[PDB]
């Protein structure tokens, strides 16, 4: 798998080079997609490249002219990069209005980064009402219209259906990797598990698919493994920094499942059958479950996490809490209770892209790991 | 007079709700810019968590509730109105301003998206019906036809839920009457609170607007509100003729203040501004609850709730502040950076640059919170206002 892992690392550590390469070879453009949910199938159908945008480790400077200190870490990073010019190879960006902070970012962007077209999109809360489906279809028609303004040609209905089968294929394959990885927990460390998944944001899905199938084939040709340490499930926005993942490994902790927005939330739910392309996409949003950004007065998130912990005999759950994220903060008390009431232990860890020090997380995680042991 | 009339009318709403609860009548909790017309048609009792939290905060009892919610696991980063409310439920009430638990919920996100998560939590923990009216943010200058159709359909769903909760049928004749009441009160709110703009000096202390506000929030569709605002108007107009007003101190400088007041300290703030001769005569809030539409027009009603100034693009937001400064004949602007409100805080820097450019006027600001006392510091407030006063005075020293 060495050749495959080297390929993945390359694009993840040098995304700008990968984007220019796609433009030179294909002669087509690239569009950025901001966190949680965008309709990638539409960009894909035009022959364009959908690039994921998830912040990064940076100090703040230019952003201080637009945000005060209490905006969430990830969005502080995204704005700084934007103002510094790091996204200039892109022909536009979709910034969905999922929360107060994403809404305010789009509005500042309009006057702060004039040269990169901002495409608006707001998902409905009443997502299960037939009237809500209709509204989202109109929102997606807007997105299609503005993508055509950019590229200079029509995006055909037949092609959107085609890109949808492609994306469902990729979702099925990632779910296959999740199971195999769980069966080879000693070989697949937290750093490798993250790389395999995250690399899917920086290439065409059809390419990523062939790569993961290869690795799956290589892994099944190896004996199943008896975990030598402790098993965990991670939940929250994201956990991709080298720092936090090395600490996990230092305590011989293995990640065998997740409820992270950057990871399994993306491929957990498929797009349904239909004759109308945009209708199929809209009904996907109706179907999503177990996420802090998807309206649900019953809060099924806790229950879904318990079911999965039981299936895989997992030893604990770690809340990876994005600094100053209000939706995740609102969820925390009720979700934690459903998990602990079932008998499963939990840990709190702050995620900060501007960190500086990490001795706190270090001591805390060591205690958790020891405790899981004596249990 | 009007002062006492308005205060007595508020306490009456609370007393009516308790009486409703001890019998078999259902009571609701609602966000401050929800389509109240839909519940008044059923003669339902309805209360407002935002009003309660500001009220207990002014009596210095909010910190205790916040700390109860924080010990349950809720982060201090969350809105102070939300934490105060979480503590109230856990504590089983409070004594400085009590209110009964609800049997149903009414949520509209025109003011912000935090109320969505807040009300999700309440619905789950208490097992009660949540009524949701989703007004998605306007990026375009005009409300899209798709938004109009979506809201109207959501009006229908809300009515079906309310027939079940209340056990009564929707009455078209009665819907018309309520629409007429609401339309007159909207216009009386806008007229009365705009009077400071064209009067030198103003007939009232600017802070007074935030006491009157509670009435237009909790009883917008009621006849008693009509009669109360007519009384208030008579009084202000006479002040305009006699040179009287609730403002103590000489009105030397006229300003616009951005943001809602820090309730745990409002007493210190009033005395401090008057000390320096400062009074607020330009405001955006007269436009918050006007909510104008043509009677019997569903499309017009949808557009009105959609376009409350928290839910429109940054260009439009900016225009509101520009017009209030020029119309009020103001000498400067003073900004509240409110730790609770991300929606207002995360566009403040750009909005304040633009306004100063268009009008040529001086500005300054301070840090605080509407309900949590840990966020405000007297000394800072003092130094900041003094600095703005020195600049405004150097100006007229030239004129
Ligand atoms: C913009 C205002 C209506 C918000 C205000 O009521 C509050 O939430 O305190
Ligand atoms: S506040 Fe939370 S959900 Fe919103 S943009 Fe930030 S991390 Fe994402
Ligand atoms: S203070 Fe701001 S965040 Fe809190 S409820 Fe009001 S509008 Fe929403
Ligand atoms: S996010």
């Amino acid at each position: 798998m060495e050749a495959i892992l080297s390929k993945m690392k390359e694009v993840v550590e040098n995304p700008n080079a990968a984007v220019k390469k796609y433009k030179s070879e294909t002669g087509k453009k690239a569009i950025g997609c901001f966190p949680v949910y965008c309709p990638e199938e539409i960009i894909h159908a035009a022959g364009m490249l959908p690039v994921g945008i998830w912040g990064g480790q940076t100090e703040l400077d230019l952003a201080k002219q637009y945000f005060p200190a209490f905006a969430c870490s990830i969005m502080q990073s995204c704005l700084e990069y934007g103002l510094k010019g790091a996204y200039d190879e892109l022909s536009g960006v979709i910034i969905p209005g999922m929360c107060d902070t994403l809404i305010c970012l789009g509005q500042n962007w309009k006057s702060a980064v004039p040269h990169i077209k901002y495409i608006s999109l707001v998902h409905p809360q009443n997502r299960k009402l037939e009237a809500g489906v209709k509204y989202l279809i109109s929102e997606y028609k807007g997105v299609k219209r503005e993508l055509e303004e950019i590229c200079g040609y029509e995006i055909e209905e037949a092609k959107i259906h085609e890109s949808i089968e492609v994306y469902n294929e990729h979702r099925k394959t990632m779910r296959d990797f999740v199971e195999v990885a769980y069966k080879h927990s000693n070989t697949i460390k937290p750093s490798i598990r993250s790389l395999v998944i995250k690399s899917g944001f920086f290439m065409r899905k059809e390419e990523h698919t062939e790569l993961v199938k290869d690795l799956i084939a290589k892994l099944n040709a190896m004996p199943e493994e008896v975990c030598s340490g402790k098993k965990v499930l991670l939940t929250g926005i994201l956990a991709d920094s080298k720092d936090i993942l090395d600490i996990l490994e230092d305590n011989n902790i293995s990640v065998v499942a997740d409820d992270l927005a950057q990871e399994t939330r993306q491929f957990r739910t498929d797009v349904p059958a239909g004759d109308d392309a945009l209708e199929r996409l809209a009904r996907q949003w109706s179907n999503i479950e177990g996420c802090s950004l998807a309206y649900d007065p019953k809060k099924k998130r806790g229950s879904l996490i318990v079911d999965e912990v039981k299936k895989k005999d997992i030893d604990g759950v770690i809340f990876c809490m994005m600094k100053f994220c209000d939706p995740e903060e609102y969820d925390y008390p009720l979700v934690r209770k459903d998990i602990e009431d079932s008998g499963i232990p939990t840990l709190y860890v702050e995620i900060d892209q501007q960190t500086q020090n990490n001795e706190q997380a270090r001591t805390r995680i060591q205690t958790f790991a020891e405790m899981m042991s004596l249990a | 007079e009007a002062r006492v009339v308005i205060n007595d009318l508020l306490a009456e709403q609370y007393a009516n709700a308790f009486k409703a609860k001890e019998e078999g009548r259902p009571v609701g909790w609602s966000t401050s810019v929800f389509p109240q017309e839909l519940a008044e048609v059923f003669d339902l009792n309805v209360l407002y968590p935002e009003n309660q939290a500001a009220g207990v905060a002014a009596k210095k009892g909010s910190l205790e509730l916040c700390e109860i919610a924080e010990s349950k696991g809720y982060s201090i980063d969350l809105c102070a109105y939300a934490r105060t409310n979480f503590g109230l439920l856990e504590n089983g009430g409070c004594e400085a301003l009590d209110m009964p638990a609800p049997d149903f919920l009414l949520c509209c996100n025109n003011i912000c998206n935090q109320v969505i998560k807040w009300y999700e939590n309440i619905s789950r923990e208490l097992d009660i019906p949540l009524i949701m009216i989703d007004t998605t943010f306007n990026n375009e200058d005009e409300v899209t036809q798709s938004r109009i159709d979506y809201i109207k359909a959501q009006f229908e769903e809300a009515i079906k839920q309310l027939e079940i909760i209340s056990g009564k049928k929707f009455d078209p004749k009665k819907f018309e009457e309520v629409m007429k009441i609401s339309a007159e009160n909207g216009r009386l709110w806008k007229y009365s609170m705009s009077l400071p703009a064209d009067s030198s000096p103003s007939p009232m202390n600017g802070f007074d607007l935030f006491t009157y506000m509670a009435v237009i929030v909790c009883a917008r569709g009621k006849k008693e509100t009509t009669e109360a605002f007519k009384l208030l108007i008579e009084e202000l107009e006479d002040n305009m003729k006699t040179g009287k007003s609730s403002f103590r101190g000489e009105e030397k400088y006229r300003i616009m203040m951005e943001g809602i007041p820090c309730w745990p300290y409002i007493g210190y703030k009033m005395k401090t501004l008057a000390k320096f001769g400062v009074n607020m005569t330009g405001s955006v809030y007269p436009h918050a609850w006007a909510l104008q539409y043509e009677v019997n027009d569903l499309d017009g009603m949808a557009v009105a709730y959609s376009t409350m100034f928290n839910n429109v693009n940054l260009d439009r937001m900016t225009k509101y502040r520009v017009d209030s400064l020029v119309e009020g004949k103001c000498d400067g602007a003073f900004y509240h950076m409110n730790r609770s409100c991300k929606l207002m805080s995360l566009i403040q820097y750009e909005m304040q640059r633009r306004a100063a450019e268009e009008t040529g006027l001086p500005y300054a600001g301070f840090d605080g919170d509407q309900a949590d006392p840990r966020a405000f510091t007297n000394a800072q407030f003092e130094t900041r206002i003094q600095g703005l006063v020195e600049v405004m005075e150097e100006r007229k020293k030239l004129n």
